[PDB]
């Protein structure tokens, strides 16, 4: 034990001497390999989405490059780690949604369709012929009870919902400061919702944004359906930031 | 047999009788057939007996796996399509003539669902071999919003309808009263039937009959 | 295709190491108790809950199977949700044959046999989880743990995850036989105590009680309730 | 090393060994030559001989009157592939009452011998052929690979000492669009004796030859048959 | 050794097996793309392995739907395996839905087909990148690519193989929003013959195709005509 | 008539703390009595049995395969089935044939293995329950039964009532069904004993 | 039944009679015979109530997926192929006669027939269903091209009116849809409101 | 994929199966179990591993079962297997009684189970099931029957025997105390008590540490009953007032 390994142990996904699973924690490792971080905050009225964008090739249709998906008119999503496993589980997403509305007749819950996108990872974690995704899934969305929603998954088929969340590169010192802003908050419970995603990433990552360097989805009490901010409207809270 | 149902102010009434017939002949005077869905949810079931028992017995097993998994209280919708979408399978085959009802987070709803699997959404139904005569009482009588008890009235109107002029209905009335508060599974009733007393005692003594053979064995 | 042989195999010294290994991930994971009173039983677990930003009711270890059964567990918590939704499936197809709610120890033999197949089947590693299955039928309560292997065993009290051996001796100098429902989560709420590090709140720690009424978590208030004397 | 033993396994350079030996399977068969005209596509084969008693293995078959081809590899692939051929021709003309195209057909072979190299368990094919046909476009050479490449051809050639006759190809290739049929054949024999040791000479019992055209089947020649193609090597 | 299947993570969270098989992709010879305001437009160094091969042999530009171009570098067999999917699906589309497959969708759905052989021992990755490209009224000019991790973005210009990197800065040069296809055929010849390494490799030949309004939407090969004036023009840019 | 090639009668009868199942004796294909002991009622438990009338060939094979499915479920339970779990067990295996059923229609009597409740019930072919607090009855003679039965079943009757009652029910509705009879055999489930007799009927 | 749907510059006016029946029995007399597909395509059907409502559901499944995929609106003719393609491949087992209408960005307001059998036609108006038989006639005289939108609804209300009243089984009330860009707007003729033409007495 | 398929179902050198062979030292570490013959009946007698205080007590024994209605097992090694094993035993015994319509003879129920086991050590890339059993039984053609078999798919018939802990030993003292043709019941039982006084040397004999299952025949009818703990306690004193005597 600690750091202990026999047989088969980092190849494939078998328990090592302490019990763990050396290739799920991998898989966890290939989420930095794309250099990213993203941010989700959700308050009484709405939750948000904020993701870097970054487009160092002129040469890329830059409108082709997101890490903001639909899920369905009412549940978004950011995807944090490798892409085309990414798009994968997004396509994956998709199909249980629809498949849920057309087999129920009723809208998937956003905590029902991660945790069976979780549930979906769970197998990879414990067949070993297939190697898990090397990414994770924030979703949002409006539930008729609970209000805004903000839920994430992983490559270990973990999934938990959230005051506020992060993935990628800095979600760590993302976590940090969301649980100290938080903490002052009167009842726990964020307000300006899109200023503290777009304040903690930027502040992670010590980068003060242009408009283009990210991307922000929304979903609100008001307005269910998932929108995308376009460039113009992220300006608009990047100078109402700067100013105070 | 007699089933129905009606949306009310602040729910749903479903009612039934309690005829079972093999051929022309009844063999079950007392036959339940409101059958629980969900604890919000229950359904009437007309036609082939053992489909109608088979059949929501299935759908209230997936739906309570479904409620366990969400956590929520299922909804009318959901029950609807599971039955519809099994019966199309089946093509008719599954003789399976429902009407489903009950209160879900989006209020009260009621469907008709047929063996082939279509199902009409509708504020007031009837099914079974009684429906016409239970139909005529809901055109006659029924009204938008009914009080809990009118609407009680209503249903045990148009049971009765049918356990009187259809040769497949008879015996008791059973209704079922859902709303957001309360769930009032009413079995009986009303007892509008009654077997007549017997004139004659046939109390056949010891001996009456003959026997050839006999053998006690003793138990624990 | 599929791996179509087994993962877990003999030794030289005749031990499953998967399983045991399996084992170690269940002793890591976070601690969990139960407890069978005369009048019903309790299961309480903690939560491996850092942060203020969990929805703690987002997701509950504690679950329901059936009306009258109930589930919590130590060690992997997505092995976990597998075990969950096949003891849900099997307590479906048992009702729909018998048309009477699956007894505990069927329900736990079931999902006991379920993880044994993990243990031989092709391609696939044993469940890192230990279950404990609480139960009311046949007028009396029954508290089950189910392990890796597949084995399972009927308990009045014990504890699994981090810190079980002494919350096993600690409970093992403190459960009487005639003990009640409410003194039984008091004291299983203590066991969770001794391995503890943190501060208990209604917030980090989850309970599920079944007597005759019936399997139910416990609502928050109600556990902080029952921890103001704690 | 770790990278040899399974065509599944890319090595660091992006190389796939397993293809690689199977095209050693290729260049170690006896040589054959391919070459066409404007009018005709001519096939010509040495055969390998096991014992001085042994007839001579087949390196020339039939795949429809329009199409034949010459191998060098595993026999036994060379006949599995044949037969996949035999039935894609046949198909077209059950279907389509026309032959197959010869480019078709080639894309049919390469999407066929491609999958194998692509799933655990599985191996190249370990054959290489010449293929001659004639249709619609005219003549053609082609050449397929155990990697499930293909290529069309002024000429070709392939199996042991091939280099010598693929020489020979291009040296005088600028004159086989014009050439008659028989100098055509010439040319693909001198191309083909190019491949032998020094001392040893093409003969009735070693030397193979298939030729179609425009109007002509595909038609193998061996023994006797060949004797009017080698004499006036002159 | 944790190089040996797509199913096996490195401790750094790397697919060793795609990695490799970009290397194949990155040994090829040079193929680019660039979208234009009219259409887009795709050369390839061809390079010629034998005197002996017919013109035209071993192709990299392929007609995938009567709207979509596709252009490849790596392993030729798979990306020739690759262009059959994609003609499948383009075939597939238009009899479920009734008309010609969106670009974007078919390099989502190709894309999806090549990230699903980098998940398990049973397959591999396949050995080749490749460039889609098309033109329609509704849609406008469109120009994706997708590698052998099954990644999918669209582009102004693009370059794959193994000059890849000088080629996308000649591309950068160009002004492309405001050209017409038939400017940007010289250019990409041009490009072409800058990046040709000719010292280490001596023949080759250019490939060129092109979909925009001027073959109303249609891929199709470049006009023997205009490609033969598209190389003089390179070659003496050259000089 | 499917039902009617081997005729047959069986019917149950509950009274206190006790129930009867009775079944007619004859074994015969369309007019020909081939047997007069052929066995209809089978037990399912110490006080506990299954009566099935229909085709004779079907009657064997749902007696056994039930047997079958019973003999599993008690060795892996606990304990001895109960009545009703003993019904729905029976459902489910006549449903599981809904598109191909076997042609039988039984009837089940007990008492609780824990309570001694009184149980009866029948079935039809496809597996629908039927529990009733008076009687039930299966067979070609089913309205001759059923006249028998509502003119003379009373509430709460002690086992000899009871047997004199299930006795004169079976034998009076038999003698007008030209394909049931050749005899009746009855049996009591008491709380502490099984009661088997053998009655003086008519043999054409 | 009686189906109808008519084209106009900018969308559709679609329509249908609302009873279903079991022989003459009528098992719904308000049926809902105009079904949502999309956001701007609907469904008009007749036939079979169990095969249509199947197929409408499993259409509006595969079209959701479709269009969230493509992140744009769908096209009415693909909705027409997906109904089309699922019609006639189980042409021998459903009986289904279907008019697809709606609006979309690229070719405006746009009505297809799909009748039994599985055939798919674009027309500038549509009617099916039992009762399309008695107006044959009234529809071939009375279309002009160029209809406004208020006239493709009085058009279709009387044309659905005249069917209604000889069709033993079509009747109720008349359900009525408008489709354009701007969205659906529904209404119900009912009693008074349905247009009322003279039986011919002496 | 072969790089990580352990391979067990395959020959070593010496023409031997190391999983069966590592499978059998699994049950050579579980739980003491014996089956003694007498001209009156069968028993089990067996060490229990559920023995910590805090256990519940809810099944009629831990380790045996009940197969059908004239036999009974138990089992050494791995319980999860065991029970897969049994379940498998009530299956089959149920098939020939379907089938026959009479209980299955002893030894072909152990025959068809140990084909089952025979199986997994020749194909299928498993492991073989880590379960010894003996079985004990009645039937028309052999009357008391005792059976053992082992994962090799092997099984004999045996007046007396032991698998688990200490077999061995418990063994020797069987040969030698055992008659043959003169066993009772009430014999059989002291000496399976005196067997298991000897092998479980760590520690000291109780009634909460053994089970007892006897296999009798009273009516024409099999009797298979646990023993309860009242007269497994009454045993243990008659064993031990027996060897107070034993010098004089
Ligand atoms: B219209 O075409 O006349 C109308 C359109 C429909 C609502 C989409 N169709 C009908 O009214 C048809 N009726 C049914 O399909 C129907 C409804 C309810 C039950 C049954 C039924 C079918 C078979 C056996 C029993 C009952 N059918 C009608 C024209 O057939
Ligand atoms: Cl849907
Ligand atoms: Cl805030
Ligand atoms: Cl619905
Ligand atoms: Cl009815
Ligand atoms: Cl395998
Ligand atoms: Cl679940
Ligand atoms: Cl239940
Ligand atoms: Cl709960
Ligand atoms: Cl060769
Ligand atoms: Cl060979
Ligand atoms: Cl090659
Ligand atoms: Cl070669
Ligand atoms: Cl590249
Ligand atoms: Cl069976
Ligand atoms: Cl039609
Ligand atoms: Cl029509
Ligand atoms: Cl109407
Ligand atoms: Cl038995
Ligand atoms: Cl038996
Ligand atoms: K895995
Ligand atoms: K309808
Ligand atoms: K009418
Ligand atoms: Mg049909
Ligand atoms: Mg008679
Ligand atoms: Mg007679």
């Amino acid at each position: 034990s600690r750091g202990s390994s026999a047989g088969f142990d980092r190849h494939i996904t078998i328990f090592s001497p302490e019990g763990r699973l050396y290739q799920v924690e991998y898989a966890f490792k290939a989420i930095n390999q794309g250099g990213l971080t993203s941010v989700a905050v959700r308050g009484k009225d709405c939750a948000v989405i904020v993701t870097q964008k970054k487009v160092p090739d002129k040469l890329l249709d830059s409108s082709t490059v997101t890490h903001l998906f639909k899920i369905t008119e009412n549940i978004g999503c950011v995807m944090t780690g490798m892409t085309a496993d990414s798009r994968s589980q997004v396509q994956r997403a998709r199909y249980e949604a629809a498949n849920w509305k057309y087999k129920y007749g009723y809208e998937i819950p956003v905590d029902m369709l991660c945790k069976r996108i979780a549930d979906i990872s769970q197998v990879y974690t414990q067949n070993a012929e297939m190697r898990p995704l090397g990414c994770c899934m924030i979703l949002i969305g409006i539930d008729e009870e609970q209000g805004p929603q903000v839920y994430k998954c992983d490559p270990a088929g973990y999934y938990c919902g959230f005051k506020a969340t992060a993935a990628g590169v800095k979600q760590t010192e993302s976590t940090s400061f969301l649980e100290k802003k938080v903490k002052k908050k009167f009842d726990w419970t964020f307000e300006q919702t899109v200023e503290t995603a777009i304040t903690c990433l930027s502040t992670v990552l010590s980068i003060d944004f242009k408009p283009s360097e990210i991307e922000v989805g929304v979903v609100t009490v008001e307005n269910p359906k998932f929108r995308i901010l376009t460039e113009a409207e992220i300006d608009a809270h990047l100078v109402a930031l700067a100013e105070r | 047999t007699t089933i129905a149902g009606v949306v009310y102010k602040d729910g749903i009434v479903l009612g039934a009788d309690t005829r079972a017939t093999e051929g022309m002949v009844v063999a079950d005077k007392n036959c339940s057939k409101i059958h629980f869905i969900s604890p919000n949810i229950y359904c009437c079931g007309a036609g082939t007996a053992a489909d109608t028992d088979m059949t929501t017995q299935l759908i209230s097993s997936n739906l309570e796996l479904h409620s366990l998994s969400t956590g929520r209280l299922p909804r009318v919708v959901t029950a609807n399509r599971m039955l519809k979408q099994m019966l199309f399978r089946y093509q008719g085959y599954i003789g399976a003539a429902l009407v489903l009802g009950g209160v879900d987070v989006t209020g009260p709803h009621l469907y008709s669902i047929y063996p082939h699997g279509s199902t009409d959404k509708l504020p007031y139904v009837t099914m079974g071999s009684g429906s016409l005569a239970a139909m005529a009482v809901f055109e006659d009588k029924f009204r938008p919003d009914m009080e809990e008890e009118e609407a009680k009235n209503l249903v045990s109107e148009a049971i009765a309808a049918g356990i009187f002029n259809d040769l497949g209905s008879g015996s008791n009335i059973d209704l079922c009263v859902i709303s957001k508060n309360k769930l009032d599974f009413l079995r009986p009733y009303t007892v509008p039937n009654k077997k007549g007393t017997r004139l004659g005692r046939y109390r056949c003594e010891k001996g009456t009959t003959a026997v050839l053979t006999e053998k006690i064995t003793p138990l624990e | 295709r599929g791996y179509s042989f087994s993962l877990t195999t003999f030794s030289p010294s005749g031990k499953l190491v998967q399983i045991e290994y399996a084992l170690a991930a269940v002793a890591g994971g976070a601690p969990s108790v139960g407890i069978k009173a005369a009048n019903g039983v309790v299961l309480a677990t903690e939560k491996k809950q850092k942060s203020i930003l969990y929805d703690e009711r987002s997701v509950h270890k504690v679950e329901p199977i059936t009306k009258h059964i109930g589930l919590v567990y130590s060690g992997m918590g997505p092995d976990y949700r597998v075990l969950v939704h096949r003891a849900r499936k099997l307590a479906q197809q048992y009702y729909l044959v018998y048309q009477e709610p699956i007894p505990t120890a069927q329900l736990v033999q079931r999902v006991a046999s379920v993880m044994q197949e993990y243990t031989q089947s092709g391609g696939v590693r044993p469940f890192g989880v230990s279950l404990l299955i609480c139960g009311w039928n046949e007028g009396r309560p029954y508290l089950f743990q189910s392990d890796p292997s597949g084995a399972y065993f009927a308990w009045k009290a014990t504890a699994m995850g981090k810190n079980y051996v002494n919350g096993k001796t600690f409970l093992e100098k403190r459960y009487n036989e005639d003990l009640e429902l409410e003194d039984a989560i008091h004291t299983a709420i203590l066991t969770l105590k001794e391995s503890f590090e943190g501060q208990m709140t209604e917030d980090n720690i989850e309970v599920g009680i079944c007597n005759e009424a019936g399997f139910r978590r416990l609502t928050p208030t109600e556990v902080k309730d029952y921890l103001a004397a704690i | 090393n770790q990278y040899d033993n399974d065509v599944t396994v890319w090595s660091p350079q992006g190389r796939i060994h397993q293809i690689e030996y199977a095209m050693e399977a290729v260049k170690q068969g006896s040589a054959t030559v391919g070459l066409k005209s404007k009018t005709h596509a001519v096939l010509v084969a040495l055969k390998r001989a096991q014992s001085e008693l042994a007839a001579h293995q087949k390196k020339i078959l039939h795949v429809d009157n329009h199409i034949g081809i010459s191998i060098a590899g595993l026999t036994a692939d060379a006949r599995l592939l044949c037969n996949f051929m035999r039935q894609e021709c046949l198909d077209s003309r059950f279907v389509f009452d026309r032959p197959l195209p010869v480019s078709r057909l080639v894309s049919l072979i390469g999407s066929k011998t491609q999958i194998p190299t692509q799933r655990y368990g599985r191996r190249p094919y370990g054959v290489g052929l010449l293929i001659a046909g004639y249709d619609d476009m005219g003549p053609h050479i082609f050449q397929t690979c155990p990697s499930a490449n293909y290529f069309d051809c002024r000429a070709m050639s392939i199996g042991a000492r091939s280099q010598s006759a693929r020489t020979y190809l291009e040296r005088h290739m600028s004159e086989f669009m014009e050439c008659n049929l028989n100098e055509l054949v010439k040319h693909g024999l001198r191309a083909l004796r190019e491949t032998l040791p020094a001392e040893q000479d093409l003969t009735t019992k070693n030397v193979s030859i298939g030729i179609v055209g425009k109007d002509l089947e595909f038609t193998i020649y061996d023994d006797d048959d060949v004797s009017p193609f080698l004499e006036g090597l002159e | 050794g944790y190089d040996l299947s797509a199913s096996t993570f490195s401790p750094d969270g790397r697919v060793f097996q795609v990695e490799y098989a970009m290397k194949a992709v990155e040994n090829s010879s040079t193929a680019i793309g660039i979208r234009c305001k009219d259409g887009v437009v795709f050369g390839v160094e061809k390079l010629v392995l034998s005197k002996l091969y017919e013109e035209g042999s071993n192709k990299r530009l392929f007609n995938v739907d009567r709207h979509v171009g596709m252009a490849v570098a790596g392993l030729l067999a798979d990306a020739r395996s690759l262009a059959d999917i994609a003609r499948e699906e383009a075939s597939n589309f238009r009899s479920n839905f009734g008309y010609n497959i969106p670009l974007k969708h078919l390099a989502d759905r190709v894309a999806m087909y090549v990230h699903a052989y980098t998940l398990y021992s049973a397959v591999r990755p396949f050995g080749c990148s490749f460039m889609l490209g098309s033109y329609s009224v509704n849609d406008g000019a469109q120009l994706y690519m997708i590698d052998p991790s099954g990644v999918s973005y669209g582009y102004w210009g693009c370059a794959i193989g193994k000059a890849r990197q000088a080629a996308k800065t000649e591309i950068e040069k160009l002004q492309m929003k405001e050209m017409t296809c038939r400017d940007i055929v010289k250019e990409v010849a041009k490009i072409i013959y800058i990046v040709h390494d000719e010292v280490k490799d001596k023949a080759f030949e250019l490939e060129l195709s092109w979909v925009g309004e001027l073959t109303n939407g249609r891929h199709e090969i470049v006009p023997k005509d205009i490609r033969e004036e598209a190389e003089k023009y390179a070659k003496e840019s050259l000089k | 008539s499917i039902m009617s090639y081997n005729g047959g009668a069986v019917m149950a009868m509950k009274g206190k703390n006790c129930v009867a199942i009775a079944a007619d004796r004859r074994f015969g294909i369309q007019a020909q009595m081939v047997t007069t002991d052929f066995q209809k009622i089978f037990p399912m438990g110490d006080r506990l049995y299954i009566g099935l009338a229909g085709l004779a060939t079907d009657v064997q094979t749902v007696a056994q395969r039930l047997k079958f499915r019973l003999n599993l479920y008690e060795l892996k339970e606990g304990r001895q089935i109960k009545p009703y779990t003993l019904m729905s067990m029976v459902a489910n295996l006549l449903y599981e044939k809904r598109f191909g059923p076997y042609y039988t229609e039984p009837v089940i009597a007990g008492l609780d293995p824990k309570t001694f409740k009184p149980f009866i019930c029948s079935l039809d072919l496809i597996g629908c329950p039927m529990v009733t607090d008076d009687f039930v009855v299966s067979g070609t003679c089913a309205e001759q039964m059923y006249g028998m039965c509502e003119s003379l079943w009373e509430p709460n009757m002690d086992p000899d009532h009871l047997f004199e009652t299930i006795s004169q029910a079976m034998l009076n509705a038999v003698d007008r069904d030209a394909v049931s009879g050749m005899g009746v055999i009855v049996h009591i489930i008491e709380k502490d004993k099984i009661t088997t007799r053998t009655l003086k009927a008519r043999m054409d | 039944t009686t189906i109808m749907a008519v084209q106009f510059d900018g969308g559709v006016v679609l329509g249908a009679d609302s009873r279903t029946t079991t022989g003459s029995y009528i098992a719904n007399r308000v049926t809902d015979k105009l079904t949502p597909i999309h956001d701007r395509i609907f469904c008009c059907r007749s036939g079979s109530a169990a095969d249509t409502q199947a197929v409408a559901d499993a259409v509006t499944y595969q079209l959701g997926f479709h269009s969230i995929e493509l992140n744009e609106p769908p096209l009415v003719h693909t909705a027409a192929s997906l109904f089309k393609e699922m019609c006639y491949r189980y042409r021998e087992d459903l009986m289904a006669g279907i008019i697809i209408a709606g609006w979309d960005p690229q070719e405006g307001g746009q009505v297809y027939s799909v009748p039994m059998g599985g055939m798919m036609v674009r027309q500038s108006f549509a009617i099916g269903g039992s009762g399309s038989s008695y107006i044959y006639g009234y529809v071939d005289a009375t279309y002009r091209e160029g209809m406004t939108k208020e006239e493709c609804l009085q058009f279709t209300a009387n044309a659905l009116a005249l069917a209604m009243e000889r069709d033993g089984s079509s009747g109720g009330v008349i359900r009525l849809a408008a489709i354009a860009e701007s969205g659906v707007e529904r209404q119900v003729l009912l009693g008074d409101q349905i247009p009322k033409f003279a039986v011919a007495t002496l | 994929s072969r790089r990580y398929d352990s391979r067990t179902t395959i020959f070593s050198p010496e023409g031997r199966l190391y999983q069966v062979e590592y499978a059998m030292e699994a049950i050579g570490h579980a739980g003491t179990c014996l089956g003694i013959l007498a001209n009156d009946g069968v028993l089990l007698a067996a060490e229990r591993r559920n023995i910590h205080k805090l256990l519940d007590e809810v099944f009629f024994s831990e380790k045996i079962y009940k197969l059908n209605e004239d036999m009974a097992c138990s089992v050494a090694g791995i319980t999860s297997d065991a029970n897969v094993l049994t379940n498998e035993l009530r299956l089959i015994a149920q098939r020939y009684l379907l089938q026959y319509q009479e209980p299955i003879p002893c030894e072909q129920l152990v025959t068809a189970l140990c084909d089952i086991k025979q199986a997994y050590t020749q194909f299928g890339g498993k492991r073989p099931f880590g379960v010894s059993l003996l079985y004990i039984g009645w039937d028309k053609h052999y009357g008391f029957q005792l059976y053992q078999s082992d994962p090799s798919g092997n099984y004999g018939g045996w007046k007396a025997t032991c698998i688990g802990n200490n077999s061995a030993a418990a063994v020797s003292m069987l040969k030698q105390d055992y008659k043959e043709g003169e066993m009772t019941l009430k014999s059989a039982l002291a000496l399976a008590i005196k067997v298991l006084n000897k092998t479980m040397d760590v520690s000291k004999l109780s009634a909460e540490k053994v089970e007892i299952a006897t296999l009798t025949r009273e009516n024409g009818k099999t009797v298979i009953r646990v023993l309860k703990q009242k007269e497994v306690e009454q045993l243990i004193k008659k064993h031990e007032e027996e060897e107070a005597k034993a010098e004089r």
